RNA sequence: GGUUGCGGCCAUAUCUACCAGAAAGCACCGUUUCCCGUCCGAUCAACUGUAGUUAAGCUGGUAAGAGCCUGACCGAGUAGUGUAGUGGGUGACCAUACGCGAAACUCAGGUGCUGCAAUCU
RNA sequence: GAGAACAGAAAUCUCCAGUAGAACAAAAGGGUAAAAGCCCCCUUGAUUUUGAUUUUCAGUGUGAAUACAAACCAUGAAAGU
RNA sequence: GCCCUGAAAAUGGAUGGCGCUCAAGCGUGUUACCUAUACUCUACCGUCAGGGUUGAUAUGAUGCCCUGACGAGUAGGCAGG
RNA sequence: AAAUAUGUAAGAAGUCCUUGUUACUUAAUUGAACGUGGACAUUUGAAUGAAGAGCUUUUAGUGGGCCAUUUUUGGUAAGCAGAACUGGCGAUGCGGGAUGAACCGAACGUAGAGUUAAGGUGCCGGAAUACACGCUCAUCAGACACCACAAAAGGUGUUAG
RNA sequence: GGAAUACUGCCAGCUGGGACUGAGGACUGCGACGUAAGUCAAGGAUGCUGGCAUAAUGGUUAUAUGCCGCCCGUCUUGAAA
RNA sequence: GAAAUUGUUGAAAGGGAAGGGCAUUUGAUCAGACA
């Protein structure tokens, strides 16, 4: 009892009913998966600026 | 039955372009990358380290993590009816800074001189990019120039 | 703007006809479809 | 034929009405949709929509989540108006003066405004204080603190809360949520 | 194809910075509109130069009128066609008033003689045989000799109603 | 302009055969006490810069040279190809319409450019 | 290729040419020349911690892989690896 | 090119049938003409959308009024009845 | 080394200036990342379109498929068997192809008037036994895509080369 | 030499014949014609005249005639089978 | 005291089924509006 193995046949129309949605764009990407050395640092300089920019309201 | 491994089907685009074997020239290395900027991404074959897979031959993404000797870029692929992202740990040999953005640089450069030199006289800015736009009129001249007759050709056989 | 305020005209079918037996080859060999240029007015104005 | 190009004949999927069936909420919007087809004011054409809201659409607002927004520079006399109940919150140690106006106050919600010579007012007769909304300050309550929420997206590293009934240990807790037992998630 | 009318056509390639005033070349078609003309000469250009349309223009068209339409002419005509086994030289005369006239039943004669259609054909020439004597295919020197007459014999009259009531007659 | 040290592009830098190279440099070149390596002080290590040389390296130039690089309506709008037809043909196949468009060929023209530093009739 | 007693088609010694025509466990395909091949020297990074990523994909698991972080080591004059 | 030979199967039979030969056949041209649930305009139904209108002293505010577009349907969903 | 397909980019989340933060990084207040302050508005940076765009939950049926043009594998081949892209049939009537799931035209609310498509107009049958130029006479002529087949090879039949 | 004509195109030039349709229901708009008063074909048909006033028109039904129309239900790629 | 199914009476149609769709003739039958 053999049948069919194997299409595309059809495929494209389905993903077209409702998309190919773009990727999505954000301001302000994830840093996920950036080098840990960097992300540490950059932290103890983002608390640094902060304190500075909020002493700018004394 | 099928086979489907890694580098399965690769066999002429992880090739080494004629007469270009060997080391990598030393530019490829004293490249910079930065975070933000634009790759396109080309496999090197005798470069075995930190390949990208073959789905991102061809293709361009962008920076976003910078490491002793590589760049991670994030490319968007498309399954289904849908984009995922995809973040690629990619060395310095399969990577180079795109021109796919230096026509809009240039322009750009160039569209805020003529803002300048346009506002600080009087404007008359205009500038925008238009299309190929179809002829205008014009007068063709004979003198040196009469027109040459052709037919068509009788059929022939050289052999 | 101007061109895109025009709703798309609605014609009927021309009414001396096609002029050709096949409609769907291009003008130059006899039929309806491409750049007909000037003869597009004959057409149109028995379409209008 | 026409190649369409959208979908026909379809409907808006914005309420237009509410689906209660309240008199009081009935003529509320009877008011409303007056207002707002006759003032141009953008409140009364907000508020109108809000009244046709479902009951997960109107997350309640709290005195202390009130008394906050008042805490805003330059906001602390406005008239803080909710389209769904005000509810207590005995967190706060002390809430200010001004004029609420929504739809329910709790018992203590009521009481707490007032202790503090504050006024409680309805919508209408917000209306009538201040038809263009002059002087109003619109909050909504947190949709997406409801339970069911967390349910949502389950799915492989999603992070989400299985939907389950009983909960302790022995309870989903092993095969695919441990490296040790088989993997994680 | 249809009714022909002749067309002087010229164009030439697109000019350039460094080869501004390119050559120009003329072809005279036989169509029957102009834009059938125009892509005419393109297809036989491109069969002769480099050039596409896409790289070149058209200067001029005009309609070229018989110069002496009520006067006999007894015309050479020079022909290439594709067969269904091969492509052939030919020729054949044509005797009427007009090159126009010439090339509408050429058109018709070959696609009835040789079953060849407009595609498949290529006119290579078509000019006026100045003096008889040069005539040569006979089913036209014919017509040429003096004092020429002939009957009609066996007159078929077209009836304009079912019936009739004599019974014809084929005199004439 | 020469040359050297470090280079970038990596044959217009390569290959084959000849000839020419001032000045400096580089080079070849002398030595075996010492560090050091060898079956062999050839390589590799050290010492001298003294005793010797343009012979080679190197640099350049010649050649209806081999290769390589570039150009061109040279070939060719050719091969191939997206789109069309109730087009032709028993078929195999093939014309036509609106577009895109090669490779070989052939001919001409070239034969390293250039960055940093020091040095030189 | 041309050379050397026994020594021959094939033993071991020398010189010239040599883009790889070899070799790299294995199928084949990529890759590689002061190396990725051949000889030698020193070694255990085939180690410790727990995440991210790519292929297969449901963007689950498994296999295999990549680039980091935190250790402890190896080798090298060193950059490094 | 057309035609002819090459050309053999089983109930009697199919250019759709009659029949057609300067065709009612083959190639090609030129006009006219016939007619789809398609196209143009109009009325009416329904669906979707956008406006307008609580002002009583009369009757539907889920109403009333203006306007524009659209209508195939198995499995299947929902809605008004 | 094509053609067709294919990645990215065409700005306010932009460009430029002045100079803070840090444990990262530099020989180095060097860089890197994130910033504070300042300068330039819609010809603000191609086209065409947009009965708007974005987002969330939940649930049905389905999980035998078949056909056409083109690409294409196995097989002598198949109304055979298996892939690629699109378009269809299945789920769909209506006009044409006499007839027919898939071809051609065209997609359906109830109707009037008009015009057409594909396909036709001797008669069946609405519509020229219309015009025009050739060709063909068959003691098994021929007669319209898909399509309901014919070949090598021959003819001093006839036509034009 | 100087005209005519064909052909293609234009006119917010004039004018005849014939078919379908007449939605809307005070007024409100944009205009046209006039010295003006007025008038009008300008945001959807009115005027004038006749016949019948009942099976006459219309509905229903039976039959006849033109064209059309296979047996539903099911499973199936596919059923009138 | 339904239907299948039957008898009689009346009317109608019928050249290898019947039944159905659009349309109209003919026969039978009938509502409404008019004043
Ligand atoms: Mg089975
Ligand atoms: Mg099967
Ligand atoms: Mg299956
Ligand atoms: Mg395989
Ligand atoms: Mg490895
Ligand atoms: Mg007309
Ligand atoms: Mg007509
Ligand atoms: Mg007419
Ligand atoms: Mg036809
Ligand atoms: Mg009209
Ligand atoms: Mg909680
Ligand atoms: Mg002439
Ligand atoms: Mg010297
Ligand atoms: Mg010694
Ligand atoms: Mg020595
Ligand atoms: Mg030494
Ligand atoms: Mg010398
Ligand atoms: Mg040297
Ligand atoms: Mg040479
Ligand atoms: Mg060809
Ligand atoms: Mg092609
Ligand atoms: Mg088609
Ligand atoms: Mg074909
Ligand atoms: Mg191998
Ligand atoms: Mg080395
Ligand atoms: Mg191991
Ligand atoms: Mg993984
Ligand atoms: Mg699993
Ligand atoms: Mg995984
Ligand atoms: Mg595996
Ligand atoms: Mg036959
Ligand atoms: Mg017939
Ligand atoms: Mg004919
Ligand atoms: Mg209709
Ligand atoms: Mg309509
Ligand atoms: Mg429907
Ligand atoms: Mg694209
Ligand atoms: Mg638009
Ligand atoms: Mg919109
Ligand atoms: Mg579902
Ligand atoms: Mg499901
Ligand atoms: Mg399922
Ligand atoms: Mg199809
Ligand atoms: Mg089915
Ligand atoms: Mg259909
Ligand atoms: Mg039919
Ligand atoms: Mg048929
Ligand atoms: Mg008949
Ligand atoms: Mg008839
Ligand atoms: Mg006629
Ligand atoms: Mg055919
Ligand atoms: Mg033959
Ligand atoms: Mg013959
Ligand atoms: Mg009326
Ligand atoms: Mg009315
Ligand atoms: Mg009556
Ligand atoms: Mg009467
Ligand atoms: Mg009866
Ligand atoms: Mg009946
Ligand atoms: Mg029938
Ligand atoms: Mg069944
Ligand atoms: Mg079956
Ligand atoms: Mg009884
Ligand atoms: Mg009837």
């Amino acid at each position: 009892a053999k049948s069919k193995n194997h299409t595309a046949h059809n495929q494209t129309r389905k993903a077209h009913r409702n998309g190919i949605k773009k990727p999505k764009t954000y301001k302000y990407p994830s840093l996920k998966g950036v080098d840990p050395k960097f992300r540490r640092n950059h932290k103890h300089a983002l608390h640094g600026t902060a304190k500075a920019l909020a002493a700018a309201k004394k | 039955g099928k086979s489907h491994g890694y580098r399965s089907r690769t066999r002429y685009m992880f090739q080494r372009d004629f007469r270009k074997h060997g080391a990598v020239h030393l530019s490829t290395y004293l490249k910079v990358y930065k975070v933000g900027d634009i790759v396109d991404i080309k496999a090197n074959g005798s470069i075995q380290k930190g390949m990208p897979h073959k789905f991102y031959q061809g293709k361009t993404g962008v920076v976003y993590n910078v490491t002793k000797s590589s760049v991670g870029v994030i490319i968007n692929k498309m399954v289904g009816n849908r984009y995922l992202e995809k973040r690629l740990n990619l060395r310095v040999e399969h990577i180079k800074h795109s021109k796919c953005r230096q026509e809009f640089l240039e322009r750009v450069k160039a569209n805020a001189a003529k803002r300048a030199e346009a506002k600080a006289q009087g404007v008359a800015v205009q500038l925008k990019r238009q299309p190929a736009q179809p002829r205008e009129s014009r007068i063709v001249s004979t003198e040196g120039n009469v027109p040459q007759t052709l037919a068509p050709v009788p059929y022939e056989t050289f052999i | 703007q101007a061109n895109n305020f025009l709703w798309p005209f609605k014609l009927s079918n021309p009414s001396g006809g096609w002029g050709v037996p096949r409609k769907f080859k291009h003008f130059i060999q006899g039929g309806s479809f491409g750049n007909r240029e000037e003869f597009i007015n004959k057409l149109v104005k028995s379409m209008n | 034929g026409i190649d369409h190009t959208s979908k026909q004949h379809k409907r808006s999927g914005h309420r237009t009405a509410p689906k209660s069936d309240n008199v009081y909420l009935k003529l509320l919007v009877k008011l409303y949709t007056f207002l707002a087809r006759r003032t141009d004011a953008p409140f009364n054409k907000v508020v109108l929509k809000a009244l046709f809201l479902s009951k997960i659409n109107r997350p309640p607002v709290s005195v202390s989540r009130i008394a906050r927004a008042l805490k805003q520079e330059g906001a602390a006399n406005k008239t803080v108006v909710v389209v769904g109940t005000v509810t207590d919150d005995a967190r706060i140690f002390e809430f200010p003066k001004t004029t609420v106006a929504a739809l329910r106050f709790t018992a203590g919600a009521r009481a707490k405004i007032v202790k503090a010579g504050g006024e409680c007012i309805t919508l209408d007769q917000l209306a009538v204080r201040a038809p263009k909304g002059q002087n109003t300050l619109i909050l909504r309550g947190p949709r997406n603190s409801r339970e069911a929420v967390r349910h949502f997206g389950m799915g492989p590293h999603k992070g989400k809360a299985p939907r389950i009934l009983s909960t302790g240990r022995k309870f989903e807790r092993a095969r695919g949520r441990r490296r040790s037992k088989g993997f994680k998630v | 194809m249809a009714h022909f009318k002749e067309y002087q056509v010229i164009g030439r390639r697109l000019p350039t910075e460094s080869v501004p005033e390119p050559k120009l070349f003329r072809m005279r078609i036989f169509a029957s509109n102009e834009v059938i003309a125009k892509s005419r000469y393109w297809y036989f250009l491109q069969k002769l130069h480099k050039v596409k349309k896409a790289s070149g223009e058209i200067v001029s068209i005009n309609q070229i009128n018989e110069a002496h339409p009520t006067k006999v002419k007894n015309f050479g005509v020079w022909v290439r066609y594709d067969s269904r086994s091969g492509t052939h030289n030919m020729y054949k005369e044509i005797r009427d008033v007009s090159r126009v006239a010439a090339v509408e039943t050429l058109y018709q004669d070959m696609a009835a003689r040789h079953r060849a259609r407009f595609r498949s054909i290529h006119i290579l020439k078509v000019a006026e045989i100045e003096k008889t004597a040069d005539v040569k295919r006979q089913y036209v020197k014919q017509f040429l000799t003096k004092d020429l007459k002939f009957p009609l014999p066996h007159r078929v009259q077209k009836s304009t109603k079912t019936f009739s009531y004599k019974r014809p007659s084929t005199f004439y």
